């Protein structure tokens, strides 16, 4: 059995636009282990993300944070995209400054 | 006033490239503060959290035995566990260990795990009573046998009511400014139109420590559950967490609506009202 | 602190 990630997209703090902030990308409850997160912007591969040591829940799943600086615009457009093996197709999430 | 320390370790491996990745990692209550990865350049476990790091070349030397050592076993482990199973040599397998302590708020020991997985499934788990084992299928049964030949639950038990424990004591008091201290959420709310006849309430909980909380919407005084939205809980990157509740209304309906906020941190449970 | 023994399984 193989479990599908759970995604959310966000940020450290509450977005103000012209102010250095964190994207993070939180990927849990997924099985195997193996997994691809990419932060995007404007469609574009961001170049630096970083991801926090693998570890997991009382369920067995796994949990991770992949995580950019960034300042946020009014125009500019965020998003995640993991691929997994439970996923046909690479999953794109978009951020929300609200969610 | 009570408190945890857990171990994990993953191991996966890698069929046709290179021996089995293996992680571990540290965390006292909600808190990482070691880590090691067998795909890192330092080859040395490694401080995650800043009390941790005034331990001595001696701390940082064994710590990396250790976990140098169980990733060993762990990649002759998935050799052996898979033929326990007939399975191919072409696939990808993971084991998994958690193990650790809790203790009260006197420090005194309250219990002890060690439990085992393979390919994300219950393998062999270490019982409450830390004397015994429950194996969850055959091929556990075998290393069951193993085990108890072994004495393996008293070296299991030895750890976990000692070291496991002393060792959880010091790091409380060594990092007491941020493992005792409670960060309360950051509390608000945010309203979103959906048409002219619907919107939604979002109540947010930002920045606090540890996880636990608890986020409720009410209407007119009464718990409502219908047509809410919780989200879960999140870390925010760098050390606090975050949560929302939403819920959609009825447009000219919203100030009905409350949202009450619950957290270790609170000296009062908080209330808002858009 | 990590614990010193690894089981083989």
């Amino acid at each position: 059995i193989q479990r599908t990630p759970k995604i959310q997209v966000y940020s450290r703090h509450p977005a103000e636009n012209g102010k250095s902030n964190f994207l993070n990308c939180y990927v849990s409850g997924f099985h195997p282990s193996d997994i691809e997160v990419d932060l995007l912007k404007n469609g574009e591969r961001i170049e630096k993300v970083e991801h926090s040591d693998l570890s997991f829940s009382k369920d067995w799943s796994f949990y991770l944070l992949y995580y950019t600086e960034f300042t946020p615009t009014e125009k500019d457009e965020y998003a995640c995209r993991v691929n997994h093996v439970t996923l046909s197709q690479p999953k794109i999430v978009k951020w929300d400054r609200d969610m | 006033g009570s408190h945890s320390m857990r171990y994990f370790y993953t191991s996966v491996s890698r069929p046709g490239r290179g021996e089995p990745r293996f992680i571990a990692v540290g965390y006292v209550d909600d808190t990482q503060f070691v880590r090691f990865d067998s795909d890192a350049a330092s080859q040395r476990m490694e401080p995650r959290a800043p009390w941790i790091e005034q331990e001595g070349p001696e701390y940082w030397d064994q710590e990396t035995r250790n976990v140098k050592a169980q990733s060993q076993t762990d990649r002759v482990d998935l050799g052996t566990l898979r033929g326990y199973y007939n399975q191919s040599e072409d696939g990808s397998h993971t084991i998994q260990i958690m193990y650790g302590c809790d203790v009260g708020p006197d420090g005194r020991f309250l219990r002890g795990y060690r439990q085992d997985a393979y390919d994300g499934k219950d393998y062999i788990a270490l019982n409450e009573d830390l004397r015994s084992w429950t194996a969850a299928d055959m091929a556990a049964q075998i290393t069951k046998r193993k085990w108890e030949a072994a004495h393996a639950a008293e070296q299991q038990r030895a750890y976990l009511e000692g070291r496991c424990v002393e060792w959880l004591r010091r790091y409380l008091e060594n990092g007491k400014e941020t493992l005792q201290r409670t960060d309360p959420p950051k509390t608000h709310m945010t309203h979103h139109p959906i048409s002219d006849h619907e919107a939604t309430l979002r109540c947010w909980a930002l920045g606090f420590y540890p996880a636990e909380i608890t986020l409720t919407w009410q209407r007119d005084g009464e718990d409502q559950t219908q047509d809410t939205e919780l989200v879960e809980t999140r870390p925010a990157g760098d050390g606090t967490f975050q949560k929302w509740a939403a819920v959609v209304v009825p447009s000219g309906e919203e100030q009905r609506y409350t949202c009450h906020v619950q957290h270790e941190g609170l000296p009062k449970p908080l209330t808002l009202r858009w | 602190a990590t614990i010193g023994t690894a089981m083989y399984k």
